[PDB]
RNA sequence: CUUUAAAUCCUUUAACGAGGAUCCAUUGGAGGGCAAGUCUGGUGCCAGCAGCCGCGGUAAUUCCAGCUCCAAUAGCGUAUAUUAAAGUUGCUGCAGUUAAAAAGCUCGUAGUUGGAUCU
């Protein structure tokens, strides 16, 4: 049972803040060891420079080749594999290009089919991928 | 430092569940019945009702000889009689909880222009207000969600500069007179 | 017929669609 | 054509019982659905809540039946809830509408604050349980609507409750247990002793005793 | 389903002691199932199959 | 894997051009149009097919 | 004209100013969660979609498109922080036989909690 006195608030307030630490949603946002491990550092987006186009394989029950891009981030030098989303969207990218990268949507976890990929390309060469895919703009060289 | 006020306030709340049939259906019936433009004009009148229910529901926990309930509760019913939503014999604080959205939507200037017969449809009232043909006691009112008070219901008319009440014809009639 | 198409295809890929259509037929307006 | 097979059916069909509340007052079971069709009838309305395929393993595959959860009731009145399982979905729906007519209970409706007009809400806080689903109903002020999940909302609207606060603990995704727990909570409205039901009960004759001389003519 | 039910209710109203209607084929989809629309009594074995049950 | 097929189906698709139709409606008159479609002069007709954009 | 230091803007007024009133409304979607097409053409576990479940191996309700329909609407998608949903941190208000979990047992200081009784 729980303690239930009237002078027991120090037992109550301090049992909770030790028991709060077994909460993995609490710990991953308060310990600080998973924000120095995050490649962004707690930003929504980041920019980088494309090293190469590595295309990685889908997971078990369904087969395709997810076309990704190996990015090296500007602000801390870290490296990142980001997913180039729609079809024919690797054909707007060459090597050594500057790419704004987002998260995939699961807040630092992989999104189902793709293994170990937590980011997706947003803009290439300071123009948007939705502007290139839908033909609204032209790829600047 | 600036001499500006940053005090603003949102006037609507969006629902918790976005795709819910018979919420969609009921609000579409209230859009079509009263000539409104989008859902946000129903969510706005749902919000001023939810402020009035909530303030009366707070005042119902204080007892009948409270100071605050007797003052602020009589000033809540006074406004609801004044805009014509409540009647006069129903001024206990518990016929507030029997009010609905339609009581508040019947008091807009749009439906009152339709009710008095200055229009011939509920969408004909929206344009006749918005084209500046409608005045209230002296003043051209250009806003359809102008809640008509009870004393200003007897003075709603046709705006003495307009082709409908005043008489100087518009853009179209004069050009056809030029081509006569 | 939503009854038959549900009773046949409740097991297939089209199960969610035929359940949607069967509730549409049963509930109705 | 209806030919009643019970003493209660022979009494209802011959116009000898003038309401459903006599059959509720003497707590008698109802075995024929045409009694409910006789009394409520043209004001009753039903909704199928879920069609659920269930599968028995045999040595030649799987044998498939379909359960149907049917809610029913009269808005301002009464509510039922029936589950029938069969090989055809139309047969399951028809047997479930019979079973939902036979399990019709009356709901007691009270007031939240001041007692003006007609009742609108639950009289007190009642709870109802079915296998790790609790449902609690709480009385609500005049005009708040049913504040609840979509599945107990159909039953609470069919009962005639106009406004009610609700809370559900448990695995409420299993819809049969969530339907069968809010039905249990709105059954306990008429078995809760509030201090107006403290008056000593004045007894009257059972229908079987009052019409014991007409019931030997048949 | 509806078309076999109409025939079955006709040939049970007309006083037959029982019937059985089977429609086999690919009535929906590419794998082909069957149906079994049955009512009443139905004799399968023995010699009275020749004169009591009428098949087609 | 092999990156050579990228934009295969996007460039393989036969290019059909969009057909010119009228300007749709906007705003309050659009809401009036879809209220008139659904609520006033709803059709006394084959109910339970309440699936607008029903193909067949 | 008015406004203003002087201007602008809005308010007020001349004159011109709408029939595909081309003076065209967009952003996401149509398997289920979740409103709304097992329509037609293409591709054929490929390209790709998909938050999750799942979709695609030659009849794809899900990809690429055409039409049609839906939702919000001068706004609508995405990413990340955070709050509710979370009675999944629990004081209100959770759990601990078998699902994660009662210290091997006992003594013991601090802490916490302590039986009647007085006009």
């Amino acid at each position: 049972g729980k303690c239930r006195g009237l002078r027991t608030a120090r037992k109550l307030r301090s049992h909770r803040r030790d028991q709060k630490w077994h909460d993995k949603q609490y710990k991953k946002a308060h310990l600080g060891t998973a924000l120095k491990a995050n490649p962004f550092g707690g930003a929504s987006h980041a920019k980088g420079i494309v090293l190469e186009k590595v295309g990685v394989e889908a997971k078990q029950p369904n087969s395709a080749i997810r076309k990704c891009v190996r990015v090296q981030l500007i602000k801390n030098g870290k490296k990142i594999t980001a997913f180039v989303p729609n079809d024919g969207c690797l054909n707007f990218i060459e090597e050594n290009d500057e790419v704004l990268v987002a998260g995939f949507g699961r807040k630092g976890h992989a999104v189902g089919d793709i293994p170990g990929v937590r980011f997706k390309v947003v803009k290439v060469a300071n123009v948007s991928l939705l502007a290139l895919y839908k033909g609204k703009k032209e790829r600047p060289r | 430092p600036v001499a500006r006020s940053w005090v603003c306030r949102k006037t609507y709340v969006t629902p918790r569940r976005p795709f819910e049939k018979s919420r969609l259906d009921q609000e579409l019936k209230l859009i079509g019945e009263y000539g409104l433009r989008n859902k946000r004009e129903v969510w706005r009148v749902k919000f001023t009702l939810a402020k009035i229910r909530k303030a009366a529901r707070e005042l119902l926990t204080l007892d009948e000889k409270d100071p605050r309930r007797l003052f602020e509760g009589n000033a809540l019913l006074r406004r609801l009689v004044r805009i014509g939503v409540l009647d006069e014999g129903k001024m206990k604080l518990d016929y507030i909880l029997g009010l609905k959205i339609e009581d508040f939507l019947e008091r807009r200037l749009q439906t009152q222009v339709f009710k008095l017969g200055l229009a011939k449809s509920i969408h004909h009232a929206r344009v006749l207000i918005r084209q500046r043909h409608i005045r209230v006691r002296k003043q051209v009112v250009n806003i359809p969600s102008f809640i008509v008070r009870l004393d200003s219901q007897k003075h709603i008319d046709f705006s003495l500069r307009s082709p409908y009440g005043g008489g100087r014809p518009g853009r179209v009639k004069r050009k056809n007179a030029k081509k006569g | 017929d939503p009854y038959e198409d549900f009773q046949e295809n409740w097991n297939t890929k089209h199960s969610s669609g035929v359940t949607r259509e069967l509730m549409r037929e049963l509930n109705g307006g | 054509e209806w030919m009643p097979v019970t003493k209660l059916g022979r009494l209802v069909k011959d116009m000898k019982i003038k309401s459903l509340e006599e059959i509720y007052l003497f707590s008698l079971p109802i075995k024929e659905s045409e009694i409910i069709d006789f009394f409520l009838g043209a004001s009753l309305k039903d909704e199928v809540l879920k069609i659920m395929p269930v599968q028995k393993q045999t040595r030649a595959g799987q044998r498939t039946r379909f359960k149907a959860f049917v809610a029913i009731g009269d808005y301002n009145g009464h509510v039922g809830l029936g589950v029938k399982c069969s090989k055809e979905v139309a047969t399951a729906i028809r047997g479930a509408i019979i079973l939902a007519k036979l399990s019709i209970v009356p709901v007691r409706r009270g007031y939240w604050g001041n007692k003006i007009g007609k009742p609108h809400t639950v009289p007190c806080k009642v709870t109802g349980r079915c296998g790790s689903v609790l449902v609690r109903l709480i009385p609500a002020p005049r005009g708040t609507g049913i504040v609840s999940a979509p599945v107990p909302k159909k039953l609470l609207m069919m009962a005639g409750i106009d406004d009610c606060y609700t809370s559900a603990r448990g695995c409420t995704a299993t819809l049969g247990n969530f339907a069968k727990a809010t039905f249990d909570a709105i059954s306990k409205t008429y078995s809760y002793l509030t201090p107006d039901l403290w008056k000593e009960t004045v007894f009257t004759k059972s229908p079987y005793q009052e019409f014991t001389d007409h019931l030997v003519k048949t | 389903r509806r078309a076999c039910y109409g025939v079955l209710r006709f040939i049970m109203e007309s006083g037959a002691k029982g019937c059985e209607v089977v429609v086999s084929g690919k009535l929906r989809g590419q794998r082909a199932k069957s149906m079994k629309f049955v009512d009443g009594l139905m004799i399968h074995s023995g010699d009275p199959v020749n004169y009591y049950v009428d098949t087609a | 894997g092999s990156l050579a097929r990228a934009g295969k189906v996007r460039g393989q698709t036969p290019k059909v051009a969009k057909q010119e139709k009228k300007k749709k409606k906007t705003g309050r008159a659009k809401r009036r149009m879809q209220y008139n479609r659904r609520f006033v002069n709803v059709v006394p007709t084959f109910g339970k097919k309440k699936g607008p954009n029903a193909n067949s």
